[PDB]
RNA sequence: UAAGGUGAUAUGAACCGUUAUAACCGGCGAUUUCCGAAUGGGGAAACCCAGUGUGUUUCGACACACUAUCAUUAACUGAAUCCAUAGGUUAAUGAGGCGAACCGGGGGAACUGAAACAUCUAAGUACCCCGAGGAAAAGAAAUCAACCGAGAUUCCCCCAGUAGCGGCGAGCGAACGGGGAGCAGCCCAGAGCCUGAAUCAGUGUGUGUGUUAGUGGAAGCGUCUGGAAAGGCGCGCGAUACAGGGUGACAGCCCCGUACACAAAAAUGCACAUGCUGUGAGCUCGAUGAGUAGGGCGGGACACGUGGUAUCCUGUCUGAAUAUGGGGGGACCAUCCUCCAAGGCUAAAUACUCCUGACUGACCGAUAGUGAACCAGUACCGUGAGGGAAAGGCGAAAAGAACCCCGGCGAGGGGAGUGAAAAAGAACCUGAAACCGUGUACGUACAAGCAGUGGGAGCACGCUUAGGCGUGUGACUGCGUACC
RNA sequence: AGGACCGAACCGACUAAUGUUGAAAAAUUAGCGGAUGACUUGUGGCUGGGGGUGAAAGGCCAAUCAAACCGGGAGAUAGCU
RNA sequence: CGAAGGUGUGCUGUGAGGCAUGCUGGAGGUAUCAGAAGUGCGAAUGCUGACAUAAGUAACGAUAAAGCGGGUGAAAAGCCCGCUCGCCGGAAGACCAAGGGUUCCUGUCCAACGUUAAUCGGGGCAGGGUGAGUCGACCCCUAAGGCGAGGCCGAAAGGCG
C-alpha cells in the first residue's frame, strides 16, 4: 500500500533539513526516493578527457529512505497520518485526521 | 629427470574420466562421494 | 495485488507506463537444445555413425517420426518338419533413472572385557550388498498360562539385576504378569436364510474451517543539545496492539507489521451431511487342511555354552493318527488343561528427513561456530582413492577523489573539496603485546660470572610546599651458581 | 651364416672426479663398455595386497613395502608417559 | 553534555584484589542481594597467527662473451637502427607429433610479473587473426584387449563364454 506518492508535497522525517519540502522525482527498488531541493551531493567524477571531459564536478541528486518520508499537511507546517482509500484504480487520501474515530 | 607421471589427457580420461568412472560401481561411487564433498569438477580431463 | 517498472553489477538509447499482458505473485499447462534412464547402435560430460517407412528433385540429398532390454497380453509370420514350435515382426501395459532420513533381507569382523586366552564377552556392531514403503516389521493361537484364567502385535515405565544360562569364570540375562500409550480383526477349506441394512476407501457435489496469491488496524507534539536523536525535558495520549525487523545515536505513538477482523478464479488438507461404484449388517447348519507334523542324524534362532535340553526355523534321509485322535505345556512318563498346524491378509500407538509450519537455546561471533559467513571444497598436494587454505565489517548516505601542482601529459604525495571525520581515501571501525624511525638527559674508551638485592658519590628530570617520595642515569661496594 | 672381434645412431652402469641447503627426488664431466640378441624399442593394452612380478635381492609394485596407499571400526588398548 | 572495552599515573589492604584520576573511544552499561558453573595458563618433542636475531652474510641456475656509434626515453650496457665482432653449426639448425593453451601479429602500458635494468616481453590491457571436396582424424575392415546377447556362475558387487 501507498503512504506518500509523487503528485503532492512530502516532508522528510530523517536527519535532513526540517525547514524544506518538495515532491518525489523518482523511486528506487531499494526502498528509496528522490525529492526536489532537499539534498545534493558534490560528486567529483573521473575527468578522462578522451572519454568523458565533464567540466569538473557533477553536483547531483541523492536518494532517501522511504519509511521516513511523509505527506505534508499544508496546514500546520508538519507531517500527518491521513490514510489512503479510493473506490477505483489508484488509492488517494481520505484524511482520517479530519474525521472522528470509531 | 624423468617423472613417474608423464602428462597424458588420453590415459587420464581413460582411468579418471567422467564416463569411464560412471561405467563402474566403485567409480560411480567416487562420483557420488565427489557430490558429497561438493567438489566443483567431476572430470579434470575436459 | 498494484504504479512504478523493463534481474544485478548499469548506465544510456529503446520500451510498457499509470487505461482492459507495466513489473510481482497464486492455480494448471504448455514450450524444454545437447549430454544424461536414454530406450536404433557406438561412445567420450555435452560427441560419433546407422536403419525402417513415405515423399521430393538438376532422382547432385534432404528430413519427418519411428526402431532398446526384460516379463506378460493379443495379431501375423516361421527352422530342422507336415501341423506345430524355437526363431521373426507389430501394437499395448509393467519396470528402468532421481529424491533427505528411516526400514525388511543378504554378506559379516577385529578391537574390547575375561588384569592372560580359544568357549563366553564384544556383535549381528563396523563396513559392504540386495530391495522396498510412506512407513518397513509384527498379529488375534496345533499361542500364553496353571486348575486361576489370558485372548493380537508394537511402543513406554516396570517385572528384574530375580529365573535361566555360565571355563560354577568374566559376566550374558529372560518369561509369567502389572501400570500405561494405543484398541478392528477376518476369510478359504461351503451352502442357504436375511437384504442389500453395519463399516471403510474411491469418485460427482454440498456445508463448516484451514492452506497456497492479501489489505485493514489506536496515539507524539513542542523545546533544547548535536552536523545529525528513536535522546533530555515538559508532559500528553493510546495499549485485547509496549513482538521481531527497518528507518541517521535508545521508536508504544515514522515504515513492513502485532492484537483484533475478513475473502475467494483455480488447486487442496481436516471434519459434518449426501448420491454413485466396490465391499456387505444380521440368522442358521455343515465341515476342520498329509511329502509335512513326527522319527533318526545335523545346523540355525532361543538370555540359554553340549548338558539330563524342551520349542520354533532348517539341511538330509524317512514319513503319521482319528476321539480308548493329534500338537504343546523347557528332559522323560502318566494324568490334566489348552490349542488343532499342514491355507491367505491386517489397523498405527512405533521409526525419520532433503521438505512444509509453529516454538526454542544459561548458542558462537572472522583462529570462534562447520574446514568453509568472503565467487571454499576455489587456490593448492597426489597417478589415485583421498587430502586442502588465505580471506568479513569507510560512511547516515557514494557524497569514491575534482581542482591546484611536483613528476615521466607517471607511480607516490602535499594543499584542496566531500563529510561528523578520509590523522574514515575504498590499502577505509576503534585497536593492547610483537617490530622500526624521531628527540632529550646520564654513564662512557684499565679492568672479567645468572646482571638481581642491600648500602650509595656525581648529573639530569618530576612531585611535595616542602618535613627521607618517585623517575632517568650511575662511579664503587655488603650479599648472590638461574627457571619448567 | 653366427647368444662372433672393434664400432656410430641406439643403449647404459662400472671406475674416477665435480655436485651434495643442488640446476637436480640421482644430474654433470672424462673413460671403459651393450649393439642380430637369452636384444632393444614406438604405440595401446593385461598382471593387485599375503596378491602381483622377479635367470629370485623379501629387490620391484608411481619416492613409500618382513608387507604399499587412502578411508573406516578409531578418541580401540598403554599397572606407562 | 560522554557509557563499556583497552590502557597510563597515583592511592590502599596479609593477599587473590579493591580505589581515585588521566589518554583513547562513542557506544553501551548496571550499583546490590539471592540462585548456577562452559570458573584461575609459561611448558603437552601441543595446535594456529606475528616478529627480531642470525645477516647486506649465502645465492642470482656451468665454462658462447656481444662491443661501439646513433636512436627512443625522465632513465638504457640489455630494447630499435648502423657498422663490427664472437660462438654453435648432426645444433646452440629445419620439418612433423604428443602435451599444453589466445601463447600469433600491431597497438600501447610499465603498479605487479621475468627473484634487475627494463623503453623489452610468452607480463598488463586492447584490437586484429585460425579461408580445406583432395592435407592429419572420420570413411570401410579389424589385432592385443575391453564390453557382451541368447546362455551360464555368483546373496551380490562382479564375472565366464
Amino acid at each position: 500500500a501507498a503512504k506518500i506518492r509523487r503528485d503532492d508535497e512530502v516532508i522528510v522525517l530523517t536527519g535532513k533539513d526540517k525547514g524544506k519540502r518538495g515532491k518525489v522525482k523518482n523511486v528506487l527498488s531499494s526502498g528509496k526516493v528522490i525529492v526536489e531541493g532537499i539534498n545534493l551531493v558534490k560528486k567529483h567524477q573521473k575527468p578522462v578527457p578522451a572519454l568523458n571531459q565533464p567540466g569538473g564536478i557533477v553536483e547531483k541528486e541523492a536518494a532517501i529512505q522511504v519509511s521516513n518520508v511523509a505527506i505534508f499537511n499544508a496546514a500546520t507546517g508538519k507531517a500527518d497520518r491521513v490514510g489512503f482509500r479510493f473506490e477505483d484504480g489508484k488509492k488517494v487520501r481520505f484524511f482520517k485526521s479530519n474525521s472522528e474515530t470509531i | 629427470m624423468k617423472r613417474t607421471f608423464q602428462p597424458s589427457v588420453l590415459k587420464r580420461n581413460r582411468s579418471h574420466g567422467f564416463r569411464a568412472r560412471m561405467a563402474t560401481k566403485n567409480g560411480r561411487q567416487v562420483l557420488a562421494r565427489r557430490r558429497a564433498k561438493g567438489r566443483a569438477r567431476l572430470t579434470v580431463s575436459k
